[PDB]
């Protein structure tokens, strides 16, 4: 994968040169295909003040295949499930070689400020958002503070 | 000896200080309340995805001139 690995390096050095405001990130070890990643819940969300850790798993084809990435933070969420998993289509039918790490965990932030019940990864969590407002942001700022503070 | 590194807030600006590669990573979080006010136990410094322990120092990460940390405040 040194096609990937040059790709790597330079979405790193990218980070590094012009570091964004909604992630930072880099290798776990001296292995480039496997980082470690944290973003802080949008402002003004019920996940505000957390920081939530996640994976990145490349592929030797990167980046014409999506990387694996998964919350190991434990997060309330329709669309993450309690393995970490994230329903978001970027990551999947919609991956592009022009998508970065750091566009995925934006888009990953914004799906934390408007969940998408219409892809229930966890039914009863995408229910509650649906019917009350005040319930869900109750528990997820629950388990922001329980997990991710 | 001294040198200068930035602390990137989360959604927010970019704060600049002066260190040493010796200063804990404690040092660092009670810098920052000198500037912004932020209590140091409401702080939690990253560098590329990692939280830093508040016993080791920046020279124990490796954190060098111009680098850029990550300051999480709640």
């Amino acid at each position: 994968g040194a096609m990937a690995l040059k790709r790597i390096q330079k979405e790193l050095s990218d980070l590094q040169r012009d570091p964004p405001a909604h992630c930072s990130a880099g290798p776990v070890g001296d292995d480039l295909f496997h980082w470690q990643a944290t973003i802080m819940g949008p402002p003004d969300s019920a996940y505000q003040g957390g920081v939530f850790f996640l994976t990145v798993h490349f592929p030797t084809d990167y980046p014409f295949k999506p990387p694996k990435i998964a919350f190991t933070t434990k997060i309330y969420h329709p669309n993450i499930n309690s393995n970490g998993s994230i329903c978001l289509d970027i990551l999947r039918s919609q991956w592009s070689p022009a998508l970065t790490v750091s566009k995925v965990l934006l888009s990953i932030c914004s799906l934390l400020c408007d969940p998408n019940p219409d892809d229930p990864l966890v039914p009863d969590i995408a229910q509650i958002y649906k019917s009350d407002k005040e319930k869900y942001n109750r528990h997820a700022r629950e388990w922001t503070q329980k997990y991710a503070m | 000896d001294k040198m200068q590194i930035f602390v990137k807030k989360f959604w927010g600006k970019t704060i600049t200080l002066e260190v040493e590669p010796s200063d804990t990573i404690e040092n660092v979080k009670a810098k920052i309340q000198d500037k912004e006010g932020i209590p140091p136990d409401q702080q939690r410094l990253i560098f590329a995805g990692k939280q830093l322990e508040d016993g080791r120092t920046l020279s124990d990460y490796n954190i060098q001139k111009k680098f850029t940390l990550y300051l999480a405040y709640g």
